[PDB]
């Protein structure tokens, strides 16, 4: 192979790797907020649902 | 004049007039917290890969 086809290969190589290594310390990041503030799709803990709730009137009124 | 009630019209649910307002908010709620943002989107796929370590896809 010329010089200029191994030359341009390697920038493709080197723009896929610099992308992968931006993405994964922003992954990193990301998670680290997630999991401090419990504002995200991750680390969700899940909680007792409210449709289980009975909104009935029930046999004394004070309730 | 009072005619004894027959059986099963004691038990019956009936429908008052009242000028009592509605009680707006009778549990003393507080305000709800917000709900987390919704993620909204198409669906596309994951960019370079899993991106572990060294696999390509
Ligand atoms: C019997 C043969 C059966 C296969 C023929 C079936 C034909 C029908 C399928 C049609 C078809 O041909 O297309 C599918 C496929 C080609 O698909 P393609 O879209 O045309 O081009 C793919 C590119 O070549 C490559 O494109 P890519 O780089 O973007 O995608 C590959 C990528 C993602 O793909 C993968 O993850 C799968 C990787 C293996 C796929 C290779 C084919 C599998 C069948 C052969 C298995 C032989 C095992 C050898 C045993 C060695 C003894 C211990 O690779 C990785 O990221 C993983 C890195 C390697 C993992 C190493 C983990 C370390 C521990 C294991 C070390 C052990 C030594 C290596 C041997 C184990 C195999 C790695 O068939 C092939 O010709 C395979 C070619 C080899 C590609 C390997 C990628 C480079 C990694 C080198 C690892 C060294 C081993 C290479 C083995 C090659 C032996 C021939």
């Amino acid at each position: 192979d010329g010089p200029e086809k191994n030359y341009e290969r390697t920038m493709a190589i080197l723009q896929i790797e610099a992308e992968k290594a931006e993405l994964r310390l922003k992954e990193l990041e990301v998670r680290r907020l997630m999991r401090a503030r419990g504002d995200g799709p991750w680390f969700h803990y899940p909680t007792i649902d409210k449709e289980l709730i009975d909104h009935s009137p029930k046999a004394t009124p004070d309730n | 004049g009072w005619v004894r009630p027959d059986l099963g019209d004691l038990s019956k649910v009936t429908k008052v007039k009242t000028d009592r307002p509605l009680p707006e908010n009778p549990y003393h709620s507080r305000a709800r917290p917000e709900p987390n943002p919704e993620v909204e989107g198409d669906l596309k796929p994951a960019r370079h890969g899993s991106r572990l370590f060294f696999w390509t896809m």
